[PDB]
RNA sequence: GCAGUCAAGCGUUCAUAGCGACAUUGCUUUUUGAUUCUUCGAUGUCGGCUCUUCCUAUCAUACCGAAGCAGAAUUCGGUAAGCGUUGGAUUGUUCACCCACUAAUAGGGAACGUGAGCUGGGUUUAGACCGUCGUGAGACAGGUUAGUUUUACCCUACUGAU
RNA sequence: AAUGGAUUAACGAGAUUCCCACUGUCCCUAUCUA
């Protein structure tokens, strides 16, 4: 073809970076995620995965996920508590601070 | 899909387990609704399952003997009332079928008083021979005897009766001295009112 | 609601308004492009003669050098003399950003006035040169 | 001719009597009506002060808007908030049957939390929730001192 | 369209495609009227059903005529393989039969509508009427042999499996008994029968497999004898047109 | 004729005859049944009609696509006060 | 590289986002979504359900890294409240306001070199470098305005649409210090950005990516602990047929 | 909601019926639309098909290229200046009507969106959410 | 019923003219109508007309009645009264058929616009017939007499319904009333391709125009006629051109 | 339709004095899907805005049946009228035919429903022009334009009210 | 073809077609006064 190919070549060559700095870049992997294990789909011994949590009590369109219970406070006993978010005027997210 | 696929899934894992139950047990039904549909069915569905049933007894059958009214006037002409005020009663038109002739250019309109219409216009006829029994699609030439008047033999009516002058030119028939015959004469057999084939059988 | 209110305050039949116009004027950059328009066929002027403060289109050159000389444009100038009216002077008025509202009048106040005024002071050197 | 507000064609040739279903001109409201399925939100008190704050406002604050209701007084009794739209009018008498078969749908099942109850004045458009609110945002008056 | 033949609806014998067509317009149409009529509503009753049951003809052949794959210039190929297994001569006669068994529904038609007009009586009128649907009945019946043949060709060509020519393939080609079947069956996923006999296989089996991220298609071949080169058995003659026009290893 | 344009009927044949009631409290036609196991439990309730208000709602359900956020919603609210008994009556059931 | 389907749309970056550090998901329907970024990521990161105000498309809504995460003007209180609960105190959160809203569309970036919408403002392009900690440059992909759609990042490489020219793609790769390829996801659908989402160990696309389109992603994201990119020239035969 | 558009569609005020001019929104080179019908429309008597926020409506396009005219296309409404219902307690509404233009399949055909684009067009197309420089 | 009187006044008549556009002829005429005359009516005689010659030169006019005059004798005419060409010629030319049928039915057939009922009334030399110069004139025939043997009769104009032909020549051709184009601005590059650059110069006589786009706004802010808010109405301006190009306002003619 | 052919039946008893169902053959413009661009005198007035009801010969939706019915889709066929069948473009126009949506754009009746509901658009006076015929008054093969029928308070019916 | 024909500026409570502006004619009805 030869006038075709450079379209196509658009794809192949890669691009190189020309490492203009001299700061260095690395990825970034946690440590968690390596020493985790890798999920295998028919198991004895598996994760839950809540797929499975939410199937067991209702379907799909009458489970009710918490979307509390699952974040992190320097206390769970409050974790279902509830921001007032309005007092007899003006908001209490404008109000609220450190100290 | 990827060739014949229901023969190889029957063989390799059969029909059902009551399908040979079922079936047999379809034609054990099947002579009792036979009298079943032929006692429902109210109503031109009655009527083309008897004309289906009696077409397979003499199927079945087979197989073991193997082993010219007069026409008013007051048809064929149609009052046209003309004009402005729909009062003059004046023009006529046929509503039979005509042959009109090779070269016609019809007249005006002020001047005419009979009307020929022109999808009525048959040219060519279905030409039957009872020699050799061959039906010929042939073309008119001319109309030579009308019935019930001398009168639509100069206009041309083809009811029923008349006889029509008819080229034979691609039967090619031998006469005697052999010159060639070209032409005939046939009647027609049939109204062309009911269809628009005009049917003739060449007089022999 | 009214008669004579409808026909000119539709939404279709809106104008600019004067938050943005004191936007076009309080740099240096956009305004030389409002003076220079390229030229387009589906425009009063043919994308040429626009006033600024006024968001208007006019079919002439004649036509800047009478409408400028008027009252209807006499208001524009002196609308367009103090802070613009955003959202953040009716939010200060309750009680409420302060600081957001007064670093802005600041720098009304500062930087953003005296550069307005310099932009304001170059238009009529510049529409009295050329009409 | 002979007016626009009206059907045009009321009958045909045959039967020569004007039928049962063409939409006569007559009465028009104080019909009694049966409307199912509505929910209802919140069973107040009437000893209860600050019936209208819910969790979040935490405001004392009654259901009766500013002034009360309009062409209805004050409601220093038990009520019923049940949303949607009853039938029936201001100071009518109502009568609140239950349910008559057990319910099937989710929506029959649903756990309300109420956030936030409006008390504003309908008399007007109203702005403020509370009396000591229209004194807070408008300053002190004339009136006043 | 390309590459696949399965959207061709049916067509049923001619004592099946009357009985539909006429007892159609039994049905829709009106199909009361009295003498004591006006004559311009008489004649306009008989008008409607020649032309309605005239378009009910032709709708039924516009579904014969758009369906079919139109054998010339499909692609060499595939123009091939129905040439051997199908006989271009039977298949493009039988087709212009019911292209001109359409053009003379129209002619009669546009005929007893255009004559049904100067009908001055319902003695006339009724006539026209039924002489329009018995010379559109005549067409039918005569129509009788190849309307059954077509229905054969729609029930074998919607099973024909999907091949593309331009696609890389690879073709398997031997003598009969040999091993090219339980060879497909190992290489890819495809239900081909592995018996001990000659000639299983009698048409193109196709399986698809993945080399190196892309698309391969294994296409079997039902194993020939050459013997005088020039005349061949039909199962066997579906191999050299897959040899010959199918450019791959 | 037939019509030439289908269309539905202008009005509802069941809420037939439109005319004023027989008096402003509105009778009761039907109850729910009687579960014979069941504690002994009042059916129905009077009081009367007040006004509107509005609601913010927090809207808890699965499977809608306003799972999770936040709903304004119309409610009505009826003056209730507390209701006293002075009668009993006993029905028998005829065959009429 | 994993092939995964919000309910019957194959586009990933529109319904999630995922940096090296959290993931963020909506609450349409079902947890048939919610659960299979688990099955790959697990309980090491947080997977957040939320929405911005009140939608469910914030993959386009958001912009961030694993450094800090960029909310709209019209995000809510309670879901500005709520994702601080749930994300640990490492990352910043701050509500941007600006004229455009959309910052997904506007923002891609990495944890090191970020490219914005070129008629952004120069005093979000502050706030840009202050909570990601990135430089910031304004530039177009072969002049389309967009750059968080069309271009998707990661530390490892970056990939391209494929209307791109070959001298863009170089200019470019000088800024951004990674390896780049036009490349199609979806079967020929130019929206990279949207079409899929991606860390520095993890790839999550639609069903309709076809097994071409993986092996390039899988290449020039260097998703495996045996790929050095350098057998993208290996892959020349593949893409040569496509 | 019909092809492409995901999830379920809401009630909101019908702005636009057909016969209506609008703006277009996108840089493939259409200045005004003109609507011809409604898809998912209903079926009364007398009544005009309606268009909404966020529907899908075959229209013509009045002025642009020579190449695009005279010829219907699909095209997705993204501003009504038609006053609607958002469920927390407010109605709002924009400056003018406008539309981009796309497939059947939901795809847009120009690659930016010049204006706001609304908040339910946004959710029930993913496509349109790509190329929207700005939201609400 | 645009066919129904044509089929009525070829079979009443025994010579035939057509009238034929001198500024397009083979373009003009007819495909379906002169195979029918030889097939079911050979005994007419089919004569063809080229009129409005004055609008195309003078040795162009005499090239098109030479090329035709090896199948049919092709008259050259001028359809005008006061001022006329050829009117002594075709009474003459009906002199010739009448006295071979020693009364005698002639009717005009033709293309629509082409001036049917306008040569009767230079032959009558009196207002018989409606004409003007929209296409859509007479809805049926009448009988126009004189020599008291000749008969003249105008049917309607006749279109071959054929597909192509054109899709977009049918307005070049007196066919459809202009005014209801759905977008007339993509007819202007057709006609700057019939028009040559000093005919639409000497009319319009402004300047040198490219990309016909440009062109129209080259008149209409010269012609003045601009929509409310100084805006150049792309129709108004191209359906005046459209008219003047079927009205014979510029001059356009195909070589030969 | 005509002209044959074949023959279970019919013809006072009856093959062959003579009829003839069920089948089938005769061509009815060319065997290779090229096209046929053919509308061929509807002599006559209803059409449409609003609105209700009724048949089933069912276009959709409920449930079955049968087919090379793998699915997906799609056809034939039955029971069924509960419910639903549209928005526009050219002539007074129905007649005749497109454009798009839709689950579907089904067919009919009630004085070819419906003028003391509307419309006067068209149907029918007197004014006027052009064309044909007539010596003429005038009539038309015909075309164009201009143009008065206007209760209800009566008994019944129906929707409401004592 | 003074049974008068072709042409044409100006003028017209004359006959017909379209384009901008505009709007309850219409989608679809609501309300106020005498
Ligand atoms: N300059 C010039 N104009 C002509 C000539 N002939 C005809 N025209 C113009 O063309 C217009 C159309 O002529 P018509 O008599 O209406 O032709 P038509 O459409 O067949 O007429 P009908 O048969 O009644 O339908 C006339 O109004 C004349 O103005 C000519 O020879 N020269
Ligand atoms: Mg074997
Ligand atoms: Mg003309």
């Amino acid at each position: 073809s030869q006038s075709r190919i450079n379209n196509v070549l658009n794809k192949i060559h890669v691009a190189q970076p020309q490492a203009r700095d001299d700061v260095k870049r690395t990825p970034f992997i946690p440590e968690s995620v390596k020493n985790l294990k890798k999920y295998d789909p028919e198991d004895p011994n598996r994760r839950k995965l809540a797929r499975d949590i939410e199937a067991e009590n209702g379907g799909a369109g009458v489970f009710n996920v918490n979307l509390k219970d699952k974040y992190l406070l320097e206390d769970d006993e409050w974790k279902n508590d509830i921001m007032p978010e309005i007092l007899d005027g003006k908001n209490v997210y404008d109000f609220l601070d450190p100290e | 899909p990827q060739n014949d696929y229901i023969e190889r899934h029957i063989k390799q894992h059969g029909k059902r387990l009551d399908h040979e139950e079922r079936k047999r047990k379809r034609e054990a039904r099947e002579s009792h609704k036979i009298s079943e549909r032929a006692q429902k069915l109210t109503g031109w569905k009655g009527k083309q399952f008897a004309k289906k049933r009696y077409a397979e007894k003499v199927s079945m059958r087979k197989k073991i003997k193997a082993h010219v009214r007069g026409i008013s006037e007051e048809e064929m002409f149609k009052v046209i009332k003309t004009g402005k005020s729909r009062s003059k009663s004046w023009k006529r038109m046929i509503t039979k079928h005509t042959f009109v002739g090779e070269g016609f250019t019809r007249r005006p309109v002020k001047m005419e008083r009979i009307i020929r219409p022109s999808a009525l216009r048959q040219k060519k006829a279905n030409v039957t021979h009872p020699e050799l029994g061959v039906t010929v699609f042939l073309p008119i030439l001319a109309v030579k005897k009308n019935p019930q008047s001398p009168m639509y033999t100069q206009l041309g009516v083809l009811t029923k009766g008349t006889i029509i002058e008819v080229n034979v030119s691609e039967l090619g028939m031998v006469t005697a001295g052999g010159k060639v015959v070209w032409g005939k004469y046939a009647q027609v057999t049939n109204e062309p009112d009911r269809d628009g084939c005009v049917n003739a059988v060449l007089l022999v | 609601m009214g008669r004579y209110s409808v026909k000119r305050y539709k939404t279709k039949r809106r104008t600019r308004d004067l938050d943005l116009i004191y936007n076009d004027l309080s740099t240096k950059e956009s305004v030389q492009k409002l003076l220079n328009q390229p030229l387009d066929e589906t425009k009063p002027g043919l994308g040429q003669h626009y006033c600024i403060h006024c968001a208007k289109y006019m079919e002439t050159a004649i036509a800047l050098k009478t409408h400028l000389k008027g009252k209807v444009h006499k208001r524009r100038v002196k609308e367009l003399r103090g802070v613009p009216y955003t959202q953040e002077v009716s939010d200060a008025a309750a009680g409420y950003n302060l600081n957001k509202f007064l670093n802005r009048v600041q720098e009304i106040t500062q930087s953003v006035g005296p550069e307005k005024e310099s932009n304001e002071a170059l238009l009529k050197e510049h529409l009295d040169s050329t009409l | 001719h002979r007016g626009l507000r009206k059907v045009a064609c009321i009958g045909a040739w045959h039967p020569a009597h004007v039928m049962w279903s063409v939409a006569r001109a007559g009465q028009r409201g104080y019909h009694s009506r049966t409307s199912i399925n509505h929910k209802i939100y919140r069973v107040g008190k009437g000893d209860d002060e600050a019936n209208g704050a819910t969790s979040f406002d935490r405001t004392k604050k009654t259901i009766t808007p500013m002034g009360g209701f309009v062409h209805y007084g004050e409601i220093k009794n038990d009520f019923i908030m049940v949303k949607g739209c009853i039938p029936g009018n201001r100071k009518r008498i109502v009568t609140l049957r239950k349910s008559l078969y057990t319910n099937t749908s989710r929506k029959a099942l649903e756990e309300v939390s109420l956030k936030w109850i409006d008390t504003a004045s309908k008399f007007g458009k109203g702005r403020f929730q509370t009396p000591a609110e229209k004194h807070a945002f408008m300053g002190t008056l004339k009136k006043d001192l | 369209m390309q590459l696949s033949w399965k959207d061709i609806p049916t067509v049923a014998p001619a004592n099946d495609l009357l009985d539909i067509v006429l007892n159609r317009t039994q049905r829709k149409t009106p199909t009361v009227i009295r003498p004591g009529f006006k004559i311009t509503r008489i004649r306009a009753f008989y008008m409607r059903k020649v032309k309605y049951t005239g378009e009910g003809f032709v709708e039924k052949f516009e579904d014969i005529l758009k369906g079919f794959p139109n054998i010339n210039d499909v692609h060499p190929f595939h123009r091939d393989l129905m040439d051997t297994l199908y006989e271009k001569n039977h298949y493009k006669i039988s087709l212009a039969a019911i292209s001109r068994a359409k053009s003379l529904v129209e002619q009669v038609a546009r005929d007893y509508v255009r004559l049904l007009k100067f009908g001055q009586s319902l003695f006339q009128c009724k006539q026209l009427k039924r002489a329009a649907l018995g010379r559109m009945a005549t067409i039918v019946k005569k129509l009788r042999d190849p309307l059954a043949y077509l229905e054969q060709v729609r029930q074998h060509i919607g099973r024909l499996p999907s091949i593309d020519p331009n696609t890389r393939t690879l073709l398997i080609c031997g003598y009969p008994n040999v091993g090219k079947s339980s060879f497909l069956r190992c290489i890819t996923k495809s239900d081909v029968d592995v018996q001990p006999y000659a000639f299983t296989t009698k048409s193109l089996y196709v399986g698809h497999f993945d080399y190196k991220y892309l698309r391969f298609q294994a296409i079997d071949t039902p194993g020939i004898l050459d013997r005088p080169t020039e005349e061949m058995n039909n199962i066997e003659m579906q191999s050299i047109y897959a040899i010959a026009h199918l450019r791959s290893c | 004729s037939h019509r030439k344009y289908e269309a539905p009927r202008h009005g509802h044949l069941g809420f037939l005859p439109r005319k004023r009631a027989a008096s402003i409290r509105a009778r009761v036609k039907a109850f729910p049944k009687d579960d014979r196991s069941k504690p002994v439990a009042l059916t129905s309730f009077l009081g009367y009609k007040a006004g509107m208000t509005t609601i913010v709602r927090d809207l808890d359900r699965p499977g809608s696509k306003f799972h999770k956020r936040e709903v304004v919603e119309a409610v009505t609210v009826v003056d209730t006060p507390p209701v006293v008994v002075v009668g009993v009556v006993g029905y028998v059931e005829t065959p009429r | 590289a994993t092939r995964t389907q919000f309910e019957n749309s194959n586009e990933i970056g529109v319904f999630s986002k995922l940096t090296n550090t959290y993931c963020l998901v909506a609450v349409g329907g079902s947890e048939n979504f919610y659960s299979a970024f688990e099955a790959e990521l697990g309980d090491a990161i947080p997977i957040v359900h939320t929405t911005i105000a009140g939608t469910r498309i914030i993959g386009r809504m958001t912009a961030g890294n694993r450094r800090g995460l960029l909310v709209p003007t019209q995000t809510t209180d309670q879901e500005l409240q709520h994702l601080r609960n749930s994300l640990p105190d490492s990352v910043k959160i701050q509500r941007v306001e600006e004229r455009l809203s959309a910052l997904g569309n506007v923002i891609c970036c990495n944890d090191y070199v970020a490219l914005v919408h070129p008629d952004i403002d120069r005093e979000t392009e502050e706030l840009i470098s202050d909570v990601l900690g990135v430089e910031v440059f304004r530039q177009t992909i072969s002049g389309n305005i967009l750059v968080g759609s069309y271009c998707s990042l990661s530390n490892q490489g970056g990939l391209v649409h494929p209307q791109t020219s070959v001298q863009d793609q170089e200019e470019l790769s000088s800024l951004l210090q990674v390896p780049l390829v036009a490349g199609t996801v979806n079967r020929g659908s130019s929206v990279v950005g949207a079409g899929m989402v991606v860390n520095d160990y993890l790839a999550v696309t639609g069903l309709d990516t076809t097994a071409p389109e993986l092996s390039v992603i899988e290449s020039i994201f260097r998703l495996q602990d045996a790929q050095p990119e350098s057998i993208s020239g290996n892959l020349r035969d593949t893409l040569i047929e496509t | 909601s019909g092809n492409g558009a995901q999830g379920t569609k809401f009630r909101i005020s019908l702005g636009l019926p057909v016969g209506a001019i609008m703006n277009c929104a996108d840089n493939s080179g259409a200045r005004n639309l003109y609507i011809i019908a409604v898809k998912g429309s209903g079926s009364r008597l007398n009544r005009l098909p309606a268009a909404s926020l966020g529907d899908m409506v075959m229209a013509t396009v009045k002025k642009g290229k020579p190449e695009l005219r005279k010829k219907v296309m699909p095209a997705i409404v993204v501003r009504q200046a038609k006053s609607w219902r958002r469920r927390d307690g407010v109605f709002l509404y924009f400056e003018d009507n406008a539309g981009v233009i796309a497939n059947p399949k939901g795809e847009m055909k120009g690659s930016a969106i010049t204006g706001p684009v609304g908040k339910e067009c946004a959710d029930l197309w993913p496509r349109v959410a790509s190329n929207s420089g700005v939201v609400v | 019923r645009i066919w129904n009187e044509l089929y009525k006044v070829i079979d009443s008549s025994d010579v035939v003219i057509h009238v034929l556009d001198a500024r397009d002829p083979l373009g003009t005429r007819c495909k379906s109508v002169e195979e029918y005359m030889k097939k079911e009516t050979p005994h007419k005689h089919l004569i063809y007309v080229l009129n409005k010659c004055d609008l195309v030169p003078t040795w162009v006019a005499a090239a098109w009645v030479k090329h035709l005059s090896k199948e049919r004798p092709t008259l050259a005419f001028h359809a005008s009264i006061t001022n006329s060409f050829g009117k002594g010629s075709l009474i003459q030319l009906l002199r010739q058929f009448s006295q071979l049928h020693t009364q005698i039915s002639v009717g005009f057939i033709g293309y629509p616009n082409t001036g049917k009922s306008s040569i009767i009334n230079t032959l009558r030399k009196k207002k018989v017939c409606q004409v003007a110069p929209i296409p859509g004139e007479t809805k049926v025939w009448q009988y126009i007499t004189l020599m008291k043997r000749i008969f003249l009769i105008d049917c309607p104009g006749i279109v071959p319904p054929s597909s192509k032909d054109s899709e977009e020549d049918i307005l070049f051709r007196g066919v459809v009333r202009v005014e209801h184009v759905t977008h007339p601005e993509q007819y202007i590059p057709g006609v700057l391709k019939r028009c040559q650059v000093k005919h639409l110069e000497r009319t319009y006589e402004i300047s040198g125009w490219k990309d016909a786009t440009e062109f129209i706004e080259i008149l209409a802010r010269k012609q003045g006629r601009l929509l409310k808010g100084g805006e150049p109405d792309e129709s108004g301006v191209s359906k005046q051109i459209l008219n003047d190009f079927n009205r014979g306002k510029i001059p356009w003619f195909v070589l030969p």
